[PDB]
């Protein structure tokens, strides 16, 4: 295709802040991607801002500093950013600009793609049909996650959130063995973490914790320090994503992207705003946050046609534990469902502290079934959860009714609660549970009392399982 | 034409360069034809505004200059296919490309032009006889159900110089010709007209005639009109889309056009299997609501500027189906998303917020909205009438009716439904508060109620002070305990259970509650009025006198009757007769009677 | 007079949101009237507003779209906006801009008036004594109207404020009983059709059709004329006022949209913003639109003013209703806790305010002790309130004997005084009557407010 050599320019009418610009350009063209070459020797890349006749500027990623007027070269590559992507690139670790950092070779590229991506067309849309399992019992069992559902899990400064993103990597699949494990073999399943805005401990706890797990083999990794520019912030997720996307749906595989600390995303891109000179919008945030949000969430579900899928489940921080901070604002607006965790089950020593009762979901209705799964879910769902509600205010009553004027069956809730907290939530690092032991757990909760107080049961299924 | 690609702040982006041309219009940039649109002008230059990405883009591109502003495109074979915010095919787009993302600048009429159409001429005027704009001048049967009138547009008049004979034609092809006095212009079966104006009507008539619910619940008590405006929360768990379906099938509408929003591939699959499994058996046959129904939806990854012209073209081909006279209902559904897009839209114009960020003029662009609507004769030879209604689903943050756009919004509609998820957690369906709830329409609707029944306007407002009389004394029932009170306040409140409990609930799955004709809900509401009046006259003559008929009286001497009231929904009209469901209510009644008569 | 001609040009340097700005002008006039040509031949209007060297700034009437630099044509008449007044033009129905909507003719007028207006000379004030019959118990005995008032009335969304405007247009008339009566002009603000047809069937029901002068602007219409038309039915019925010496009241209706517009046009320019973002001087602007009301010497007619505005979110502080607060001196504050209880008029008295009564009423107008009821009235009430939101804490059996006399007269008063009914029109002697029946009620060692004497003549009965 492209087959013009390149220009470089010695032109520089300033530099301002992390922006340089220089003119008598020719044709120059928006979003291109130009590298740079010091006095000292020193190689950094960019991309073009703006552009306006022959007057160019270009924001350097590296961050400006000494820069000489005349003594400055800058090529031209004539190309918006492509990606390398390729089916290879499984069991590699690499940084936020996606050079590898693993002592490993430069991806011998498969394939080059745009970056941005490009909308998936509704028409082609297909609704999802089954469920995964994550590996943690208090998910699976009270909150389902289909294939292609979006579901976000807040969190905030201070609490465990990263060691649950590791667990959930360490430990996502498959449910398929109902029938048969002969059949469960085919495993076509994979797995991209994309961490972003991590300060140095956490990078290399996620890179030794999964490099100790035995399934590097299909997962690609992502890392951006906080050291590192600021810029590339916000190009981390689209590397991820064209990866995602290019495994998904040319390999008819079943990904799973996981971000973090959307947070992060947030502020680096108000400061590209800022620099940009633009108007600011709500709160300091730009007011195309909304869309930028959902240019990023919406690359994903299913494709008729394609066996293969993409779910996401995005992570971030409340800042000062407001619910109605813009960034979860319009993170729940855009996305499916809502997962929390909660300061106090944290604080009673609970891992993971995870804290259904204002956790919802979206497609837990259809995700599971008969087939995918037992026929016994659903309704075991809604009475833990009217147990545990039951349970938790009947505390609060206790709390001033006095123990003493408490039913034998209050004492039951009492109970009920207990053992809830002690086993069914609290599952330990490593205590890999399926979706099987987790409603098998459940029943075995539910066998306190008597069928009689399990009024959300179907008697059907009462005949069947209660007397286990 | 030069494309002086300016850079951006944004998806925006400009160019200058070229000569004088008109704004709000649309041009096309790059080799790759990117739509825009113009907003300032000066001198040689002015500014646009692409909608598709601007990566790539190159200084010096050709600008393809164009002759029409942002426009739909009109004609038959509209219904059943699927439009973006630019009215863009998505299914004939899907099959070209044989590719699974949006392509940019696909470049294909919205409707046929490789089809041949049946018509039918007027078979009436000749070569040379004079006609007017808004006129029908043909025929065309799009498909078993509806035929596409056709008709000038307006702002053309002269003495026809061509009449097509009776046949079939492709879209590119001329059916009509006509010499205005001094020019002559060509017309095809397809028409382009502005986006942001209104089309011409004889005038604008008043509301007389109520909107036809499959459903008894809110359509006795909280009557929709045709021609109405409304408004309904939309939340998810407890349903929005049901009231789709709903419309949809069991109404007298002749066309639904469905506007969408940041929504997913869902509502759109579950409504195609909508199309052959919501079937209706208007010729004696089951027929699908494809054949009937349109739609038009986008993402919220779509470009912000389509998502804004979705709902002006919505409410465009509302008008033009209505135009043939027909009974279009709009359903402008994720309205508080439409807010968002305003929102961001203003957020690239340097505008003052009046308030979170909304722009000034919100208000005008909701006026100018919901004003559209109501019913009018239509302009032209024919003298037809029809209507159009509007669906805005309001969407608060959580339940909070404070946003700028929801207060607005709830002084200008006059019908409002109420939609709490307390409702549909208590296994009540249809989830309807009935105490947030009203309609404003009740002095319109009076003539046409006398008219044909002459009872039932007693009965709903009995119905209502007794609801709202027994909202007001459960606090007292709360104080006393439940087990000590007068005798008439408790056959008041038993009367409240038995309406609650069988008459405003409605199984949405039960063969004979799928559709509640309103002579059924008229004779049920009758019969039951009657009941607690003939309870309340022999209660309150033996408390007054002596032996004193107590609730248990009630119960045990009528306690069969009141397995009569329950059982009165089980009728199946669909297939009895009305005639066996009038005589079964009358006869109900005089047993009734007699058993009161025994009672004392 | 002039008999320059009128230049047209083909200069546009460029466009700008709804402003327009020509070039190479030819001694230009600050706010001079300008008619553009598009290039279909379709007419609009605009109004200079900045000039500076050869250039000038316009803003559009009718919403900027569809204009081409190099084909669109500025013709200028050199004068500022001028209207056309006559006395016929009652009985007719006119747009925003003035153009005929009843298919009728253009007005033949009998002057040319300026649009703005001009102030009237403080001294040659003779100030409003006359009172006014409403017949609203609401209004006549507690918050009583003079003609010259220009009192507003606040309601909020979904309220029946239409309701009472017509009601009040219906029974107006003099408190004192030749057959006067009333010339009104009424002047829509981006009312819905629903309104504009419930108007006009009102007006046309009584036959009053032969003495109102109608101005409609649905919200179809551009939003820029918003800001003319009230300045225009002001002007006509300054006319009718001072140069037929007919009696004349006013009916503005939705300045809050009014108030949009304004904010709308502003924005443009932008100018320094107030608070909730309204421009500093639309104070100003208010005030130039309310103050044009009440009745000048050595004449005879008058100009009462009734505007309308709703409250958005029941927001008192709210800057619209705040400034109108200061211009204008009164209030009436309809009430929604009665509309939810299903009463008619509901209107709120604790809140309302009339500053004309203390020169209103007196000996030899309604009544000796007209005020003292009044003051009486309104203290029970009050006191009432107190003790309603005093009991829903305390419980029945904290309530002292006066807690109880104070709460059945709040019931009895709210049902009585408050409600009268779709046409009831009581005579203020009627509602006197009333109001000491509901006093009566309370024992004479209570009535601090009143004095002694009035309890000695006029309680027991």
């Amino acid at each position: 295709y492209l087959s013009q050599p390149r220009l470089t320019y010695k032109t520089v009418s300033g530099v301002n802040g992390p922006l340089v610009i220089l003119d008598h350009v020719k044709f120059p063209r928006y979003a291109e991607i130009v590298h740079l070459t010091l006095p000292d020797g020193t190689k950094r890349s960019g991309q073009v801002l703006e552009v306006s006749g022959s007057k160019a500027v270009v924001q350097v990623f590296e961050g400006t500093s000494g820069i000489d007027a005349k003594k400055t070269s800058c090529e031209f590559t004539g190309d918006i950013l492509r990606t390398p992507v390729s089916e290879d690139m499984l069991g590699r670790v690499f940084n936020g600009s996606g050079k590898p950092i693993d002592r490993g070779p430069v991806v011998l590229a498969e394939d080059f793609l745009d970056i941005m991506g490009q909308p998936i067309n509704p028409q082609c849309r297909i609704y999802p049909e089954e469920m995964i399992q994550t590996g943690i019992s208090a998910i699976d069992g009270m909150n389902s996650i289909a294939r292609g559902q979006k579901i976000p899990i807040f969190s905030a400064a201070g609490l465990p959130h990263n060691e649950i993103a590791a667990q959930i990597c360490r430990q996502a699949g498959l449910v398929k063995k109902s029938k048969d494990v002969v059949d469960y073999s085919e495993e076509n399943f994979a797995i991209v973490f994309a961490a972003m805005g991590v300060n140095m401990e956490t990078a290399r706890f996620f890179k030794s914790d999964f490099e100790e797990n035995g399934s590097m083999d299909n997962v690609c990794l992502f890392l951006n320090l906080a050291n590192d520019p600021t810029i590339e912030r916000i190009i981390t997720p689209r590397l991820a994503l064209t990866t995602a996307e290019f495994l998904a749906y040319q390999c008819e595989k079943h990904v799973l992207v996981i971000l973090t600390d959307m947070s992060s995303y947030a502020e680096a891109l108000r400061e590209v705003s800022a620099a940009r000179e633009e108007v600011p919008g709500r709160r300091g945030f730009p007011g195309y946050m909304y869309t930028d949000l959902a240019t990023i969430y919406e690359r994903a579900g299913r494709v008729e046609g394609r066996n293969g899928s993409i779910t996401q489940i995005p992570i971030l921080t409340m800042p000062n534990d407001d619910i109605t901070h813009p960034i979860p604002d319009l993170t729940g607006y855009i996305t499916e469902g809502q997962i929390y965790v909660d300061r106090q089950l944290h604080n009673r020593q609970i891992y993971p502290p995870i804290n259904v009762l204002p956790s919802l979901s979206r497609l837990m209705k259809s995700a599971i079934g008969e087939g995918m799964t037992r026929k016994d879910h659903a309704d075991v769902s809604n009475q833990l959860y009217a147990c545990y509600a039951i349970g938790k205010d009947v505390q609060a009553m206790k709390a001033v009714v006095g123990e003493e004027a408490l039913t034998s069956d209050d004492l039951l809730y009492l109970e009920f609660l207990q053992k809830f907290e002690k086993n069914f939530i609290t599952q330990g690092p490593y205590e890999n549970r399926t979706v099987y032991e987790t409603l098998d757990i459940g029943w075995q909760l539910l066998r306190i009392f008597p069928k009689e107080m399990l009024k959300r049961i179907p008697q059907s299924t009462l005949s069947e399982f209660y007397p286990r | 034409t030069f494309g002086y690609v300016h850079g951006v702040s944004g998806p925006v982006v400009t160019a200058c360069d070229m000569a004088g041309a008109a704004m709000y219009e649309l041009v096309r940039v790059g080799h790759s034809e990117l739509v825009g649109e113009i907003i300032r002008l000066e001198g040689d230059m002015a500014t646009i505004q692409v909608y598709e990405e601007t990566s790539g883009v190159s200084v010096g591109d050709p600008v393809l200059r164009t002759g029409k502003p942002l426009s739909v495109e009109l004609g038959p074979g509209i219904m059943g296919a699927i439009f973006d915010g630019i009215q863009r095919p998505l299914s004939d787009i899907s099959s070209q490309t044989q590719s699974i993302y949006i392509p940019r600048g696909v470049n294909v009429s919205a409707l046929s032009r490789d089809i041949k159409w049946e018509f039918i001429p007027s078979k009436n005027l000749r070569v040379g006889s004079h006609i007017t704009g808004g006129d029908i001048y043909g025929i065309v049967n799009e498909n078993s159900l509806i035929k596409h009138k056709i008709m000038l547009p307006p702002r053309n008049r002269g003495s026809v110089t061509y009449i097509a004979p009776p046949g079939n034609y492709d879209a590119s092809d001329v059916v009509l010709e006509l010499e205005f006095e001094g020019v002559k212009e060509k017309f095809s079966m397809v028409q382009v007209w502005p986006v942001r104006q209104v089309r011409p009507v004889t005038e604008k008539l008043p509301a007389n005639h109520p909107l036809l619910t499959g459903q008894r619940v809110l359509d006795a008590l909280f009557p929709c009109v045709q021609g109405g405006t409304t408004a309904i929360p939309g939340a998810f768990g407890c349903g929005k889309t049901v009231i789709s379906q709903s419309l949809s099938k069991y109404s007298n509408s002749d066309v639904i056009i469905y506007v969408g929003c940041g929504e997913r591939g869902n509502e759109m699959s579950e409504v195609l299997r909508d199309f052959p499994e919501l079937t209706m058996e208007v010729d004696g046959k089951v027929e699908s609501i494809m054949k009937r129904t349109a739609l038009v939806a986008n993402t919220s990854n779509m470009p912000v500027a389509a998502r804004e012209a979705s709902i002006y073209t919505g409410i465009t081909l509302s008008e033009y189906f209505r135009d043939m006279g027909y009974h279009v209902s709009m359903m402008a559904d994720s309205t508080s998303r439409w807010a968002e897009a305003l929102r961001e839209i203003s957020g690239r114009l340097a505008e003052m917020p009046a308030d979170s960020g909304y722009p000034a003029y919100l208000g005008a662009r909701l006026a100018s909205f919901y004003e559209r609507a109501g019913r009018v004769k239509c302009l032209g030879n024919p003298e037809r009438e029809g209507s159009v209604s509007i669906v805005g689903a309001v969407s608060p943050p959580g339940g909070d009716f404070s946003d700028p756009v929801t207060s607005a919004t709830l002084g200008i509609v006059q019908v409002f439904w109420g939609l709490d998820k307390k409702l549909a957690q208590r296994k009540h369906f249809p989830s309807v508060n009935w105490l947030i709830s009203y309609s404003k329409y009740m002095r319109a609707l009076d003539e046409y109620y006398d008219k044909h029944f002459t009872e039932f306007v007693p009965l709903r407002t009995k119905a209502k002070e007794i609801l709202q009389e027994e909202e007001d004394l459960a606090e007292i029932v709360q104080l006393v305990g439940k087990a000590s009170l007068a005798e008439t306040d408790k056959i008041t409140l038993e009367v409240a259970k038995l309406i609650k409990d069988d008459f405003l609930q409605q199984n949405g799955y039960t063969p004979y509650d799928r559709f509640c004709p309103f002579y059924k809900t008229v004779g049920m509401l009758s019969n039951m009025i009657s009941f607690y009046d003939m309870a309340r006259r022999a209660v309150e003559t033996t408390a007054q006198s002596d032996n004193k008929i107590t609730w248990s009286i009630i119960r045990e001497h009528m306690g069969e009757i009141l397995y009569k009231l329950s059982s009165m929904k089980f009728k199946d009209p669909v297939k009895d007769g009305e005639a066996k469901i009038k005589a079964d209510y009358a006869q109900l009644l005089e047993d009734m009677q007699n058993a009161f008569r025994s009672l004392e």
